[PDB]
């Protein structure tokens, strides 16, 4: 039927779970590295909790089809900061050091402007 | 009335242009340059 | 409100914040981070100053087209100093020097020149005025400079009784003459210390946490007419600041004892410079004058400021001294209070 | 076109051409910068009948 | 023509002035206000009107190809002037 | 048609191999070299004394814009916006409104010379001749601020232009 | 190439970026005197072409 | 109209830089004799569609 | 001939068409649909399944030839459910031909990469991997090309803003450069030019 | 322009000026529209 | 004899040196830079002002941004100028240097270099004429020659 689709790499997300591990276990080795071939002043600690992050906010997915995009540009990120085809700007792109807080509750947004 | 004026090539076209390569010949043949040359040694050591 | 000054965007360079700053003092270490935060929002900043169009050329990006104004300015001149604070909203005070020359001392940067602008800025209708002063002025101090810092500070809270003073502690960071002036010590073989750096205690202050503060007194109608003090969270030794700072640069550490009078005539050795001294005797009063605690003013955190602890940015600072597994050894800090 | 005639020999004799048949400078053989004005032609759907755009 | 303001501040041809309270005019201080002093609106007031003899005249405001589109003014109302739309000159029909 | 340029087979007699061998020993091709160099050093050099001396240029050279005014001193935009719309950089910006006499004038006419693509697209578009790109190329300035010109500025430009752009103009309008 | 330059200015104002050729042919005609001033370019450019 | 024209396209036997520094060389005269063609046939009439 | 309107070539209209049933022919199992342009371009529309076994045989075969991929792109059509149209464009020199071979695709459905076939394609499908996200399976080396080291989205998606999401500056705290969120001095302005009347009644739809 | 002046015209400056770029000058770019919105003016006196 | 004489002969030495001897490391990008390689030719010929053609950026003195920047390109452009030894100057050539020209709204584009780097002198055009160029870097030697940095320092 329509949901009878072509996969990726994962015929189902057990499958595609198994790599998203592989990744992060990858990932997670690389921050020591990164931090010091980079000369970043973030802690390996701040590194490694960047990665948790990233990889929590896409925890909701049941696609396997969208994990297995996931994982495959995650690699290429990996291999993009492994390479040094990064320069330290792009490492540093994730943490928005120069990006203020903006405000989260009502009352503060209410006072700033006009958006939700 | 005015006739039609513009850019166009001279009557009877323009002169011809060359484009073919042109390299010329100079200088002597292989057997006169050593001449010389050898020529030049004795007279030198002379 | 004016039509023109209401907040509009979301807070991004092309934005408008509503401010407009004339921050005299801008192309030194503290200005510079004042016009970037205040160009960040799309703040208007006018920037008098005094020296060559080409030393002011790093500020020129820090805002979006027609955000940054340059003025010539004289410090003895009130009608340029009018010219450049009659459009503002708020004025901030960033001027001094850390050494006095023929045309201009202690008193002449830190009383007359703070006194012209406040008077000036109150006469001009400006609201608000943001003056910086020192954590350990007093004039009881031995330092010349600490001393024409409680001198003008009096001054300004006469002339305009609404300022804001900010009375931050010694300020470190990429171009701070303080772990710097640390770190080039080394430059010579000794490293001489009051006593053995002992009987000093610094509690110095991260340079955007004074940023952040700054910018958040210009916003807060609560700090009109107060006194802050900016310190860091941890107070330190001398003898343990200077060693951590070695030890972060890599350097190797060689303490020896001296007292004030074997350290003033190296101080005023290098006063004979034409140019920024190494250091004066002046500098090494301030350096070894114990850090005022002063529980009866706000301080960052009313600001809504957290302090940075200086760990977490002394390699920030120090990686450019150098030579070429991060143990670092944190230093030791004096319990709290 | 202003080298002497020595001037004009020798660096013949050296690139082995008559360089002065050829100058690589411009003199006044190039065409004047005022000229009478133009009067140019209309194409052939400038016309007052058989003319419908339909058919074209 | 080039008024000022009480501020002393020129007022342009649009009208535009910065007013008293309005810091952007921290702009022009050690430079100046660019303002273009021959005001359109008064130079073709200064213009005459053209007297003609027909009910219908037509303007291209003058050099050919160089000037308009071609306009057709009608000129039957007697309590005012024709004007041309694109130029701004004005016609006036004589007797009639 | 078609030719070979490199399918050439050597003679291999001796008059031939030995003139090659002297080209080799005795460097006579790069000889050559050294003298077509040489001849060059002798020629007069093609360079002008700028900025006494400058590069020539035509009529429809596409350089700094300017608007322009009929002979009677009234502006020639009459705020169709076609300009505005062809833009291929959306560098120009139009306001407009009734004048006092009622005139149809534009209130606002800026262009972003930092926008802009010096295309000419704007002066083909406008139905009256009122925007142009002049003969100016020489207006480099020390701010990205004084590259944004507004209407005061783009008048002040025909006014001060207007002498050369309407020769200009006059030498190639029969071309338009 | 810098006399070349010339003829792209000459037919549309512009040295380089001419936008010149249009869908429906181009933009403006040659101005009278650019065929003249073209083959005199012509005539000496494979002598150029040699000394390269 | 380059059915109209005539030139000869220049072809490298080594598939090399050479040739290919050859082939380009040779078709700069190759242009040269197309100018040549079109300064000689350019005929009169109108530079754009007469489709308004 | 009418002097602006473009002249018809029916000889060449006749022979793509008989080619082009001739490729239906022989690979029923793929080829979806063949057509012929007014200005004579055959295009050959095909199920994604016969990438490799339609391009191999236009290459291979000796009535066909096609040796040169001339490009190789994509067309984002939102409307569609398979909204990516993957458009391959070959070229033949023993013929003097050109045909175009069209496919689809969505946004999870890989397509097989086509380097085994042209070498060609390494690039170009690294190209629309990048601008369009479409995933290329077995590909020797997929990564982006033209957009910056981990920039976000596909830039040429219909739906993906024509500024972007961020923008660059350098910030003198940080002593950096950095990204942030885009803000516009002058907002890009939006031309609604379509007339509302029909152009081409050739080309209308059934209501 | 000795032997073809150029047209005469009353607008046109009769002192050419120079590249005006770095001095008191320059160019300085500004909106030559009007406000927009008016906003509402309370009234001078109180309500009672 | 006044300190203020003899500060004033040096400045203008000083200044006479650096803006005749002008170094300027070409960042060719684009299509800017094809005419900047015009100012170089023989008809322009930059060399004949003491503006060497092809410097090494370590013994530049102008950075000449001749082109579109892109953000991929961004920080290597930011490099290259962090690198330049003092006094250093930057000249943005170009519609697309000088504010995104006609890429303004692209996502990749950074509109105008004056984001990255500080900027002396701005050269309008797409592309400007060599000529045009050219009058920029004269427009830049005046502004070198105004410099007052030992007037100045003598009234510190
Ligand atoms: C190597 C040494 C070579 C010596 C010859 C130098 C020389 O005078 O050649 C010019 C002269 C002009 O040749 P050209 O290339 O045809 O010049 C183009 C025009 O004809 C030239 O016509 P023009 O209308 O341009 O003439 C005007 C020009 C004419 O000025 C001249 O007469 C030449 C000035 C060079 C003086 C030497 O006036 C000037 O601009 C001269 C101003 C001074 C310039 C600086 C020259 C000083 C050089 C000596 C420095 C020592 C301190 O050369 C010849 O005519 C060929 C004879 C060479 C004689 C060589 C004798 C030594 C044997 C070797
Ligand atoms: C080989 C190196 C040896 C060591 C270094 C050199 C020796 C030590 C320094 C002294 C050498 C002085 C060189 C000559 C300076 C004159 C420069 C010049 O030609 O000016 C033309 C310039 C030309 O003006 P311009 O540059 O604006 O012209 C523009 C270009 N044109 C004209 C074509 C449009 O004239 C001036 O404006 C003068 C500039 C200031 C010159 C310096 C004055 C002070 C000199 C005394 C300093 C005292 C300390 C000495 C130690
Ligand atoms: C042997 C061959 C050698 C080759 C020739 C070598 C060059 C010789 C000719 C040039 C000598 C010029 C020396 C000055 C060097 C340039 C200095 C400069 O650019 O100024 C920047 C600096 C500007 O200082 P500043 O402190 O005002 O500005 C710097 C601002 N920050 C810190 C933000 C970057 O000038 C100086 O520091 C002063 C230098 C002293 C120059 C000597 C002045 C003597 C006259 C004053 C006393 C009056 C009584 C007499
Ligand atoms: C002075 C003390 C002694 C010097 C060293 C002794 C000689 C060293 C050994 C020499 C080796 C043998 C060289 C023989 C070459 C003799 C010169 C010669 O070839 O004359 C002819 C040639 C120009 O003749 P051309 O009219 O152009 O063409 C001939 C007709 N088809 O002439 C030329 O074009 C070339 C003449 C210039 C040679 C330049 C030498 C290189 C350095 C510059
Ligand atoms: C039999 C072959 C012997 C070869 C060597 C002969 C020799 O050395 O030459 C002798 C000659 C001296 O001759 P001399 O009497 O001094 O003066 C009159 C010159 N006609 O010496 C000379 O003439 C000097 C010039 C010749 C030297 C080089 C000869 C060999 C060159 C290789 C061919
Ligand atoms: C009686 C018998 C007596 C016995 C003695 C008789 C001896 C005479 C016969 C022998 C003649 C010897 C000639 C000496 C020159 C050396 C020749 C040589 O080595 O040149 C060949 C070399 C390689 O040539 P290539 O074609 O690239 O490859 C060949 C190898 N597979 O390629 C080169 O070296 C080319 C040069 C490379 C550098 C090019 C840049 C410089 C060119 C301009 C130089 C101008 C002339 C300089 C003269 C200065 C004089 C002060
Ligand atoms: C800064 C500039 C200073 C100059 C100021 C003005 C004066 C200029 C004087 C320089 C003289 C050299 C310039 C002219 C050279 C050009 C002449 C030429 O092109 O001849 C080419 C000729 C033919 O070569 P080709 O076509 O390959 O033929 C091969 C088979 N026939 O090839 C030949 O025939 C070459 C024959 C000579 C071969 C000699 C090999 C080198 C031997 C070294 C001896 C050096 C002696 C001279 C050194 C100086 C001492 C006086
Ligand atoms: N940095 C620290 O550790 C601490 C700093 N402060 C205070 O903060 C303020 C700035 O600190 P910082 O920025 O480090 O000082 P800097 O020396 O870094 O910058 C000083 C500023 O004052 C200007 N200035 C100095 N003298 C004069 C003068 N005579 N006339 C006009 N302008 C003058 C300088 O301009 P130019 O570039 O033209 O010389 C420069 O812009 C000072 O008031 C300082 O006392 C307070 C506590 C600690
Ligand atoms: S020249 Fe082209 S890009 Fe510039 S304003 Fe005119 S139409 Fe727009
Ligand atoms: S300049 Fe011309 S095209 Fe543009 S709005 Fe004015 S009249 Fe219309
Ligand atoms: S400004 Fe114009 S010529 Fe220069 S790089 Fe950009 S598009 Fe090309
Ligand atoms: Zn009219």
């Amino acid at each position: 039927a329509s949901t009878s689709v072509k996969p990726i790499f994962s015929r189902d997300m057990n499958e595609a779970k198994r790599r998203v591990r592989e990744l992060y276990r990858a990932w997670y080795r690389e921050v020591p590295n990164t931090v010091h071939l980079f000369q970043l002043d973030i802690s390996v600690k701040q590194g490694r909790d960047k990665v948790r992050e990233m990889f929590k906010k896409n925890a909701h997915i049941t696609d396997p089809r969208v994990v297995d995009l996931l994982v495959i540009k995650g690699k290429m990120e990996l291999e993009e900061t492994i390479k040094v085809w990064k320069q330290r700007t792009h490492v540093m792109r994730f943490f928005h050091e120069t990006e203020a807080p903006r405000p989260k509750d009502f009352l503060s947004k209410f006072y700033v402007g006009h958006d939700p | 009335a005015s006739k039609v004026k513009q850019d166009m090539p001279p009557v009877g076209g323009y002169g011809p242009i060359d484009y073919k390569r042109n390299l010329p010949r100079r200088g002597l043949s292989g057997y006169s340059m050593f001449a010389v040359g050898i020529g030049a040694l004795l007279f030198g050591y002379w | 409100l004016h039509h023109a000054v209401i907040p509009h965007g979301k807070g991004g360079r092309s934005s408008v914040s509503g401010i407009v700053a004339t921050v005299f003092g801008a192309t030194g270490f503290l200005g510079r981070y004042v016009v970037n935060h205040l160009g960040r929002m799309g703040s208007q900043v006018i920037v008098p100053h005094r020296c060559e169009p080409y030393d002011t050329m790093h500020l020129r990006p820090m805002g979006d087209l027609g955000q940054i104004i340059f003025m010539d300015w004289n410090g003895r001149d009130k009608d340029s100093i009018r010219r450049a604070v009659e459009h503002s909203s708020v004025v901030i005070n960033l001027v001094g020097r850390e050494w006095e020359t023929q045309n201009f001392d202690f008193e002449d940067v830190f009383v007359k020149i703070p006194q012209a602008i406040a008077q000036v800025s109150k006469e001009a209708g400006v609201e608000k005025f943001i003056h910086i002063s020192h954590l350990n002025a007093d004039i009881k101090s031995s330092s010349k400079y600490l001393r024409s810092k409680a001198v003008g500070e009096k001054e300004v809270r006469e002339t305009f009784p609404e300022a804001t003073i900010i009375k931050p502690a010694e300020i470190f960071g990429r171009e701070d003459r303080f772990l710097n002036y640390f770190a080039n010590i080394r430059w010579f073989g000794g490293v001489p210390l009051i006593s053995l750096g002992k009987k000093t205690v610094k509690q110095p202050v991260y340079i955007v946490d004074v940023t952040k503060g700054i910018i958040n007194a210009i916003k807060d109608p609560d700090a009109r007419g107060k006194t802050f003090a900016f310190v860091g969270p941890s107070r330190y030794l001398l003898f343990d600041l200077v060693q951590y700072v070695f030890a972060v640069a890599h350097r190797p550490f060689l303490p020896y004892p001296l007292p004030h009078f074997a350290y003033r005539w190296i101080g005023r050795l290098f006063e004979i410079s034409p140019f920024e001294p190494w250091t004066t005797r002046d500098k090494v009063e301030r350096i070894h004058t114990t850090d005022k605690i002063l529980p009866h003013l706000p301080g960052l955190e009313d600001l809504g400021v957290e302090a940075t602890p200086l760990e977490l940015k002394a390699i920030e600072v120090l990686r450019r001294h150098r030579t070429y597994i991060e143990d670092v050894q944190p230093a030791k800090t004096i319990p709290t209070s | 076109a202003s080298a002497t005639r020595f001037i004009q020999w020798l660096r013949n004799w050296a690139s082995g051409r008559d360089l002065q048949a050829k100058l690589q400078l411009r003199y006044q053989e190039i065409s004047k910068r005022t000229q009478p004005p133009p009067k140019l032609p209309v194409g052939p759907s400038h016309k007052l009948s058989n003319n419908y755009y339909c058919t074209r | 023509g080039v008024r000022t303001s009480p501020t002393g501040e020129k007022v342009t041809h649009t009208g535009q002035v910065y007013d008293d309270g309005d810091y952007r005019k921290v702009r022009f201080v050690g430079r100046q206000k660019e303002v273009n002093e021959n005001f359109a609106i008064d130079l073709i007031a200064e213009q005459p009107v053209s007297q003609v003899g027909s009910r219908v005249i037509s303007c291209d405001g003058g050099g050919g190809a160089l000037g308009h589109p071609r306009v057709y003014i009608n000129l039957d109302k007697e309590t005012k002037t024709g004007t041309c739309g694109y130029c701004g000159l004005q016609f006036r029909q004589q007797h009639h | 048609t078609y030719k070979y340029v490199n399918l050439r087979e050597p003679s291999m007699d001796m008059k031939s191999v030995t003139d090659r061998a002297a080209q080799t020993l005795l460097w006579t091709e790069l000889i050559r070299g050294l003298g077509m160099t040489l001849s060059y050093l002798f020629r007069e050099p093609a360079t002008i004394n700028y900025p006494f001396e400058k590069g020539p240029l035509s009529p429809r050279f596409r350089g700094e814009h300017a608007l322009r005014r009929y002979p009677s001193g009234e502006e020639r935009c009459i705020a169709c916006k076609l300009c505005e719309a062809v833009c291929p950089a959306q560098a120009i910006t139009i306001e407009a409104e009734p004048r006092a006499d009622g005139s149809r004038r534009t209130t606002r006419y800026d262009i972003d010379m930092t926008k802009c693509i010096y295309c000419g697209f704007c002066q083909e578009a406008c139905p009256v001749d009122a925007i142009v790109e002049g003969p100016n190329f020489e207006f480099s300035t020390e701010t990205h601020e004084e590259l944004l010109y507004n209407k005061e500025k783009l008048l002040n430009n025909g006014d001060k232009w207007e002498a050369e752009i309407a020769a200009n103009i006059q030498a190639d309008y029969l071309y338009r | 190439r810098e006399k070349m330059f010339e003829f792209y200015e000459r037919v549309s104002g512009a040295r380089m970026h001419a936008a010149y050729v249009r869908p429906g042919g181009v933009h403006q005609d040659l101005p009278l005197g650019l065929m003249d001033d073209i083959y005199e370019f012509s005539k000496n450019f494979s002598l150029r072409i040699d000394e390269l | 109209v380059y059915d109209q024209v005539e030139f000869d396209v220049p072809i490298g036997s080594r598939g090399d830089c050479y040739d290919r520094y050859l082939c380009r060389v040779e078709e700069m005269r190759q242009s040269i004799r197309i100018i040549s063609q079109c300064l000689n046939k350019m005929p009169p009439g109108e530079i754009k569609v007469d489709d308004a | 001939t009418r002097p602006t309107v473009r002249p018809r070539n029916d000889v060449a209209h006749k022979q793509l068409s008989a080619f082009g049933e001739y490729v239906a022919e022989i690979l029923p199992k793929y080829v979806q649909q063949v057509q012929v342009s007014c200005f004579n371009e055959l295009e050959i529309c095909i199920h994604p399944d016969g990438v490799i076994p339609v391009l191999t045989f236009l290459r291979d075969h000796s009535n066909a030839q096609f040796k040169s991929l001339a490009d190789l792109t994509a067309v984002d059509i939102p409307t569609r459910q398979n909204r990516f149209e993957i458009v391959y464009n070959l070229l033949s020199l023993r013929f003097n031909s050109r045909i175009r071979v069209k496919t689809y695709t969505d946004e999870l459905t890989p397509i097989e990469s086509s380097v085994p076939v042209y070498k060609a394609a390494n690039w170009y499908e690294r190209e629309i991997w990048d601008m369009f996200g479409v995933f290329f399976a077995n590909h020797p080396d997929l990564r982006r090309i033209l957009t910056d080291y981990g920039f976000e989205g596909h830039p040429f998606r219909k739906d993906f803003p024509l500024s972007g999401y961020v923008e660059l500056r350098y910030d003198d705290e940080v002593k950096r450069v950095v990204a942030e969120p885009v803000e516009l001095a002058q907002e890009f302005r939006k031309f609604d030019l379509n007339s509302p009347w029909e152009a081409f009644p050739a080309y209308r739809q059934p209501p | 322009p000795t032997v073809k002046p150029p047209t005469a015209r009353k607008f046109i400056w009769t002192n050419h000026k120079f590249n005006l770029s770095g001095t008191p000058q320059q160019y300085v770019p500004y909106s030559t529209t009007r406000k927009k919105i008016q906003e509402w003016v309370p009234p001078s006196t109180p309500y009672k | 004899s006044r300190g203020e004489y003899v500060v004033a002969k040096l400045d203008d030495l000083i200044n006479w040196a650096r803006r005749s001897s002008l170094w300027p490391m070409t960042f060719g990008l684009a299509c800017c830079a094809v005419e900047m390689m015009h100012m170089a030719a023989p008809r322009y010929d930059m060399d004949r002002f003491g503006v060497v053609f092809r410097a090494s950026p370590r013994q530049s003195d102008v950075m000449i941004v001749a082109g579109t920047l892109t953000n991929k390109m961004a920080p290597a452009l930011r490099k290259v100028y962090d690198q330049m030894p003092e006094p250093r100057y930057v000249v943005s050539m170009g519609s697309c240097a000088n504010g995104g020209g006609y890429y303004h709204y692209s996502y990749s584009v950074v509109r105008g270099c004056d984001r990255i780097v500080p900027v002396d002198i701005y050269v309008p055009g797409c592309p400007p004429t060599a000529e045009a160029l050219l009058y920029g870097i004269l427009q830049l030697q005046k502004k070198i020659k105004r410099e007052k940095r030992l007037r100045i320092w003598y009234r510190r």
